[PDB]
C-alpha cells in the first residue's frame, strides 16, 4: 500500500534542486530547483525558494502516487564544500512538512580520494 | 481533498466535507442526488448530494479506485455500485444491504469503464487499460457468471 | 471623567528578522480577542456579585392628573437618581410614561416654582 | 431492573 | 404509476378487484364496478376535547359516505352493495353527516396552519364553519405562551416546526426542544401515557380506600414513585419505561400485581414507536430514511440533571398550565398550617381572572396524586394538565411535576407570559453596559399578568443575572447569567 | 446565643416523492523514527546534559525519545496517538543534531523554538590550502585572544560558531549566517582581525537599523 519514491537533493551554493525519482532513479517524477519559485537570481539559493520548491514537487508526487521518498542530501563536492548548505536542509524540513513519509536520510556528496587543482589558486578565492 | 457541493440555480456552496485522501475518480447517479468519490487509498464514499452527509462508506479496495459506476432506476430497489481499482479488481457493492456482492479479478491491469444494463439478471460491462472488455452475467443471489471477453485493440478509456 | 484610570516554546517569527529576505522580498508577509475577553470579564463580574416609588407616583398621578406628590420627589432625588428615572422612562408604544412626564412637568411650570429645576428635567428627557 |  | 394500473382495464379472462380507501368512494370514478364491498370503517383525523388530544382513528363512517359507497356500484349498469355491518349498526351508530375537519381540530392548530400560510387576519378571515371568536382568541394566546407566535402575531421558527408536527401544540412543542442531553426517549413516553391516558387503577376504582390488598396497592404505587417525591408525571414515565423489560409471559403477572390496564400500555408501546418516528423525521436530516428500533426505545434511569431538564420540557408545553399556592402570593387569606392536610392546601392559577373573593380561584390537589402521601408542605409552583370541577367540594388539580423559580422564567422566556422590571440597582447590582444597546444586569421578572393589570393575577419570580440586548428600544432578554 | 448579644448503519432504503435514492447515514500522524549517531567526544556533554535534552522533546515536541548506548546514538520517534506536528520529528532531530557538531544545549533549543535556524558548515581548507603553522596559526586567528574574536562576529551578527580544529559550523538565520561566512573566511585569507573588527562594527549598525 506504500509506494517509495527517492527525493534526491542538491543543494548549491546559487541554488537548490529538488528532484524525485523512482527507487531506480533513472526515471524522473519531478524536478524542481530554486530558480522556478523566485524572481531574482540572488535568491536562488535562499531557502524559501527550496521550501516552495519541496512544495511544489510535494503536490506532484501526491499526485501520481508516491506517498514516501527516501531522501539523498548532496552538495557540489569534488574540489568543493562537502557539507550541504541551508536550502537543503529546508528542503528536507518542507518535505517533512509536506506530509509524504521520509523514509531514510543519507549524504551522498561527492568526495574525491583525489581531486585535481581548485578554482581559486595559490592565494585563495571566496573574498 | 475537500469535496465542495455548488448549486447552480443558488449559486453558492452549499456544502463541503473532507475526505480521506486526494480522489481523482468522481460519479454521479442518473437520478442525480448521489456521488461516489474514489479515493486513492481504496475508500469509496457516497454522499447524497441534496442533504451532504455520507450515505455509504465502502473500504474493500485496495488499489487506487480508477472506475466508479452507478445503477438503479427511479422507483426501484435494485440500487448498486461498480468500483474498480488499478488493480483489475471489481466489486459490485450493494447498497440496500450496504455489502459487497461480487467481486471479480480477471481485469490485470486498471479498469477504467465501467457499465451496468439491466436484462429483461443484470450484465456488467468492464473495462480497463489491458486492451480487453468482459461482459458478466449477475443478480442480487450469489450468481456472477462471465460471459464474453473481447480483444478491442485499444486501450479502453471508457465503455 | 469621574472614571478610574486604568513566552511559548513554539516562537513564530517570520521575515527579516529570522534572515528568510526572500520571503520578505517575494512580498509574502486580535482586536476580537480582546472584545473576548472584555466579554468574559463582565461574565466574571455578574458571578464576583450574587445578590420603583418614582414609576409607581407617576402612574397615579396620571389616574388622578395630580403630580404634585410626584413633583416634590423630584426635587427631593439626589442628581444621580435623577438621571437614571429619566433614562428609566419606557420608550415604547403608546408612550403613556413619557406622555405623564411631560404633564407633570408641564403642572410645574404652572407653578411658577423651582423654575430651574423643572426647566433642567425635560433637557434630560430630551437628552 | 432499577426501574422494577 | 400504480393508480395507472389499476385504471388500466383489465386482461381477458380476469375480473378486477379494487380495493383502497375513501378516496375511491368519491375522489375518483372507478368505470364497471358493479360489486362494492363497504367495511364502513374510514380513518379520519379526531380531536379529544377533554384531554385535547389529536389523533387519526378508525371508526365508522357517516350515513352519507355509505351511501356513496353503495352508488359506486350501479355507475355502468344496477349493482351490488355488501356492507359489513347491519342495518341496526347503521341506524344507530353511524352518524348521519361527517362533521367538517373544522370542528375535528385543536383550535390553536387552526390558527397554527392558518398563520404557517402568512395570514394576516384570523379573527374576521370568513371561514365557510366559523368556530366561536373567543375560541380563536384563546387559541393565538395560547400560541403566543408556545412561542409559535411573537408579538406581532406572527409565525416564529418555532412555529414553522410547529405546523410541521401533525400533533396537537402543545405535545409538539416538548418533543421539539427535547433534542438535547438524550432526553427523547423519556419526553415521549410521557407523551405516549398522556395521549393514550392514564393506566393506573386508583384505590376508589379498586373499592379499597382487603387490608393486605390495598398494602400490596401503596407498595406497588410506592415502587413507581422512586423517580421524584413532588411529580405524578415521572411516576407514568416508570410504569411505560418498566413496561418495555416485562417479557411477553410476565405482561399479565406484571398487571395484575400493579393494578394497571394490560390493553392500555400495550399501546402506549405503539404509540412510542409512532411518535418517535415524527420527531426524528422532522429533527433528523435524513426525514424520510429514518426508522425506529426497539433498541433505541429501551433506556435506563434518568439522572437528576436529567430529571431536572425533563421537568423544563414538559413545562415548555404547560407554561399557562402553572398553578402557585395562594399563602405566597396571599399570605393570611387562606389559613394553613402544617395540621391542614396536603388536599386542602389551595392553590391559584397564573391566568386566573381576581374574583372579589379570592377563594372562588383556588385549585386543590387531587387525592390520587403523589402529593397526597407525602406528609410536609408542598412546592410553592405546580405544573399541571388541566382543571376538573369533579369533587363537589373544591377543583381538583391534574398535577405534572414541580417547577423552581429560575426553571420557570426561562421557560416562559420565549413566551410572553414573563415580563421583566427595569435594572435592578443597589447592593452589588451596578449595571454592566457594553454597548448602548447592549448590557448585563439583574432584573426581577414578573410571571403572569401585569403589575397594572389587576384583571388577571401575576407574580413576581426571584431576581436572576440576565443578558439584555436592546432591540427596537426595546432590552430584550438574550440569556439568564 | 452571646452574652453580648442585644436585649448502526441500516440496511434498507427509502424512495422519495421524485424516486430518488435516500439511504440512512454511514457510521462516522503516522510513526516514524530518526537516527542520529554521536560521536565519541560529544557524548560526556551529552550524558551531564541529558536531564536538559528530552524534557523539550518528549513534552513540547511530544516525541518519543531514547538513546542507545549499544549503537551509541540517539533515538526519536513520533507518536501516533500524542504526536500531532508533521515537522516535530524532524525538528527534533535537527535540533540533536546541532548539539552533535559542538554546540552549547541552551542555543541548540533554538531550533526548537524556531523554525528558520539553518546550520551552515565548512573547512579551512576550501577556503585556502593552508598547513602546518599557517593552518594553526589560521585557527587561532579566527577565535582571536581568548576567544575574543569569535565571541565579535557572534554578538554582532547574531550566530553561533564552533571551531572544531579546521572544521567550522555556523548557526544563525540564512542572511546571518552568510555575512558570517564572509567575516570568518576574511580572516582565513589574512585579514588581521582588528581591520575584520571594524567591519564586524559596521554591519552592526545596518543590523539594528532595520
Amino acid at each position: 500500500s506504500q509506494v517509495f519514491g527517492v527525493a534526491r537533493i542538491y543543494a548549491s551554493f546559487n541554488d537548490t534542486f529538488v528532484h524525485v525519482t523512482d527507487l531506480s532513479g533513472k526515471e524522473t517524477i519531478a524536478r524542481v530547483t530554486g530558480g522556478m519559485k523566485v524572481k531574482a537570481d540572488r535568491d536562488e539559493s535562499s531557502p524559501y525558494a527550496a521550501m516552495l520548491a519541496a512544495q511544489d514537487v510535494a503536490a506532484k508526487c501526491k499526485e501520481v502516487g508516491i506517498t514516501a521518498v527516501h531522501v539523498k542530501i548532496r552538495a557540489t563536492g569534488g574540489t568543493r564544500t562537502k557539507t550541504p548548505g541551508p536550502g537543503g536542509q529546508a528542503a528536507l524540513r518542507a518535505l517533512a512538512r509536506s506530509g509524504l513519509r521520509i523514509g531514510r536520510i543519507e549524504d551522498v556528496t561527492p568526495v574525491p580520494s583525489d581531486s585535481t587543482r581548485k578554482k581559486g589558486g595559490r592565494r585563495g578565492r571566496r573574498l | 481533498q475537500l469535496l465542495k457541493i455548488f448549486h447552480l440555480k443558488t449559486g453558492k456552496v452549499v456544502r463541503s466535507m473532507k475526505i480521506s485522501s486526494p480522489s481523482y475518480i468522481l460519479d454521479a447517479d442518473s437520478t442525480s442526488t448521489l456521488l461516489a468519490v474514489g479515493g486513492t487509498d481504496g475508500s469509496i464514499i457516497v454522499v447524497d448530494i441534496e442533504n451532504g452527509y455520507i450515505t455509504h462508506s465502502f473500504k474493500g479496495h485496495g488499489g487506487t479506485i480508477s472506475s466508479l459506476k452507478f445503477y438503479g432506476q427511479l422507483n426501484s430497489k435494485i440500487w448498486l455500485l461498480a468500483s474498480g481499482d488499478t488493480n483489475g479488481m471489481v466489486k459490485v457493492w450493494d447498497l440496500v444491504k450496504r455489502k459487497c456482492l461480487h467481486t471479480l479479478q480477471e481485469h490485470t491491469s486498471a479498469v477504467r469503464g465501467l457499465d451496468i444494463i439491466e436484462v429483461p439478471s443484470l450484465n456488467l460491462l468492464s473495462g480497463g487499460r489491458d486492451d480487453i472488455i468482459n461482459l458478466w452475467d449477475f443478480n442480487m443471489k450469489k450468481k456472477c457468471k462471465l460471459l464474453k471477453t473481447l480483444p478491442v485493440n485499444q486501450q479502453v478509456e471508457s465503455c | 471623567r469621574s472614571k478610574p484610570k486604568e513566552l511559548p516554546f513554539f516562537l513564530q517569527l517570520s521575515g527579516e528578522k529570522v534572515g528568510d529576505e526572500a520571503s520578505v522580498r517575494e512580498g509574502i508577509a486580535h482586536r476580537r480577542d480582546q472584545e473576548a475577553q472584555k466579554k468574559l470579564d463582565a461574565e466574571e463580574q455578574m458571578n464576583k456579585f450574587k445578590v420603583s416609588h418614582f414609576t409607581k407616583q407617576l402612574r397615579e398621578g396620571s389616574q388622578s392628573k395630580d403630580y404634585s406628590s410626584l413633583l416634590a420627589t423630584l426635587i427631593n432625588f439626589s442628581p444621580a437618581a435623577v438621571d437614571l428615572e429619566i433614562r428609566s422612562l419606557n420608550s415604547f408604544e403608546p408612550f403613556d410614561e413619557i406622555v405623564w412626564f411631560i404633564d407633570a412637568l408641564t403642572q410645574g411650570l404652572k407653578s411658577n416654582k423651582n423654575f430651574e429645576l423643572y426647566e433642567t428635567f425635560m433637557s434630560l428627557l430630551f437628552k | 431492573n432499577p426501574w422494577l | 404509476k400504480e393508480q395507472m394500473r389499476v385504471f388500466q382495464k383489465p386482461p381477458q379472462g380476469s375480473r378486477l378487484c379494487i380495493v383502497a380507501t375513501n378516496v375511491a368512494e368519491t375522489s375518483l370514478t372507478i368505470p364497471g364496478v358493479r360489486y362494492v364491498v363497504d367495511s364502513g370503517r374510514s380513518k379520519e383525523r379526531k380531536y379529544n376535547e377533554s384531554n385535547g388530544v389529536q389523533s387519526f382513528e378508525v371508526g365508522w363512517v357517516s350515513k352519507a359516505s355509505a351511501n356513496q359507497r353503495s352508488g359506486r356500484a350501479g355507475r355502468t349498469g344496477p349493482g351490488h352493495c355488501y356492507r359489513l355491518y347491519s342495518s341496526a349498526v347503521f341506524e344507530h351508530d353511524f352518524e348521519q353527516f361527517s362533521k367538517p375537519e373544522i370542528l375535528r381540530m385543536p383550535v390553536e392548530s387552526i390558527v397554527l396552519q392558518m398563520k404557517s400560510m402568512a395570514i394576516h387576519n384570523i379573527i374576521n378571515f370568513p371561514f365557510p364553519t366559523p368556530p366561536d371568536r373567543v375560541a380563536l382568541s384563546k387559541a393565538i394566546q395560547l400560541l403566543q405562551y408556545l412561542g409559535a407566535l411573537d408579538n406581532k402575531e406572527m409565525i416564529t421558527e418555532d412555529g414553522k416546526k410547529m405546523s410541521l408536527f401533525p400533533l396537537s401544540p402543545r405535545f409538539s412543542k416538548m418533543l421539539l426542544v427535547s433534542d438535547e442531553k438524550a432526553c427523547l426517549p423519556y419526553i415521549v413516553a410521557i407523551v405516549s401515557a398522556l395521549s393514550v391516558g392514564d393506566p393506573f387503577i386508583n384505590e376508589f376504582e379498586l373499592g379499597i380506600n382487603k387490608k393486605e390488598l390495598r398494602s400490596k396497592f401503596y407498595k406497588s404505587r410506592s415502587q413507581f414513585s422512586k423517580l421524584d417525591k413532588f411529580s405524578d408525571v415521572f411516576r407514568l414515565l416508570s410504569v411505560v419505561s418498566a413496561m418495555d423489560y416485562v417479557p411477553k409471559e410476565q405482561k399479565e403477572i406484571f398487571m395484575k400485581k400493579n393494578f394497571l390496564r394490560g390493553k392500555l400500555m400495550e399501546e402506549i408501546v405503539k404509540l412510542r414507536k409512532q411518535l418517535m418516528y415524527i420527531i426524528k423525521s422532522n429533527t433528523s436530516k435524513e426525514n424520510i430514511a429514518v426508522v425506529i428500533r426497539n433498541e433505541d426505545l429501551k433506556s435506563d434511569i434518568p439522572s437528576v440533571i436529567q430529571i431536572k431538564l425533563l421537568k423544563q420540557m414538559i413545562c415548555a408545553g404547560f407554561v399557562d398550565h402553572v398553578a402557585v399556592r395562594a399563602d405566597v402570593l396571599f399570605p393570611d387569606d387562606a389559613k394553613i398550617t402544617n395540621r391542614t392536610s396536603i388536599i386542602n392546601i389551595p392553590y391559584i392559577p397564573v391566568l386566573a381572572t381576581r374574583t372579589p373573593n379570592i377563594e372562588d380561584c383556588f385549585v386543590y390537589i387531587h387525592p390520587t396524586s403523589i402529593l397526597n402521601n407525602l406528609g410536609e408542605m408542598p412546592p410553592k409552583y405546580m405544573l399541571y394538565y388541566s382543571l376538573h370541577l369533579g369533587g363537589n367540594n373544591k377543583t381538583r388539580m391534574n398535577t405534572l411535576c414541580d417547577i423552581a423559580s429560575t426553571p420557570l422564567a426561562n421557560i416562559a422566556r420565549k413566551g410572553l407570559l414573563l415580563t421583566y422590571s427595569k435594572p435592578l440597582t443597589g447592593q452589588g447590582l451596578k449595571t454592566v453596559n457594553l454597548s448602548p444597546t447592549e448590557r448585563y444586569c439583574y432584573v426581577v421578572p414578573r410571571f403572569g399578568s401585569t403589575v397594572d393589570n389587576d384583571l388577571k393575577i401575576g407574580w413576581d419570580l426571584n431576581p436572576i443575572a440576565v443578558h439584555q440586548k436592546k432591540q427596537k428600544g426595546q432590552w430584550t432578554v438574550i440569556k439568564f447569567i | 446565643v452571646a452574652p453580648t448579644a442585644l436585649k448502526h448503519e441500516s440496511k434498507t432504503v427509502v424512495v422519495d416523492d421524485q424516486g430518488k435514492p435516500r439511504f440512512t447515514s454511514a457510521s462516522k500522524i503516522k510513526f516514524e523514527s530518526r537516527k542520529i549517531m554521536v560521536p565519541p567526544h560529544r557524548m560526556t556533554p551529552l550524558r551531564n546534559s541529558w536531564t536538559k535534552i528530552y524534557p523539550p522533546l518528549v513534552e513540547h515536541l511530544k516525541l518519543q525519545v531514547r538513546m542507545n548506548l549499544k549503537t551509541k546514538s540517539v533515538e526519536l520517534r513520533t507518536n501516533p496517538k500524542f504526536t500531532t506536528d508533521p515537522g516535530a520529528l524532524q525538528k527534533g532531530a535537527d535540533f540533536i543534531k546541532a548539539f552533535t557538531l559542538g554546540f552549547d544545549l541552551d542555543d541548540s533549543i533554538a531550533l526548537l523554538r524556531l523554525d528558520d535556524l539553518y546550520i551552515e558548515t565548512f573547512e579551512v581548507k576550501d577556503v585556502k590550502t593552508l598547513t602546518g603553522d599557517h593552518l594553526s596559526r589560521a585557527i587561532g586567528r579566527i577565535a582571536g585572544k581568548d576567544g575574543k574574536t569569535k565571541f565579535a562576529i557572534e554578538n554582532a551578527t547574531r550566530t553561533r560558531i564552533v571551531l572544531a580544529d579546521s572544521k567550522i559550523h555556523i548557526l544563525g538565520g540564512f542572511t546571518h549566517i552568510r555575512m558570517a561566512r564572509e567575516s570568518v573566511v576574511s580572516l582565513i585569507l589574512g585579514s588581521p582581525p582588528g581591520k575584520v573588527y571594524g567591519n564586524l562594527r559596521t554591519v552592526a549598525s545596518r543590523l539594528k537599523e532595520r
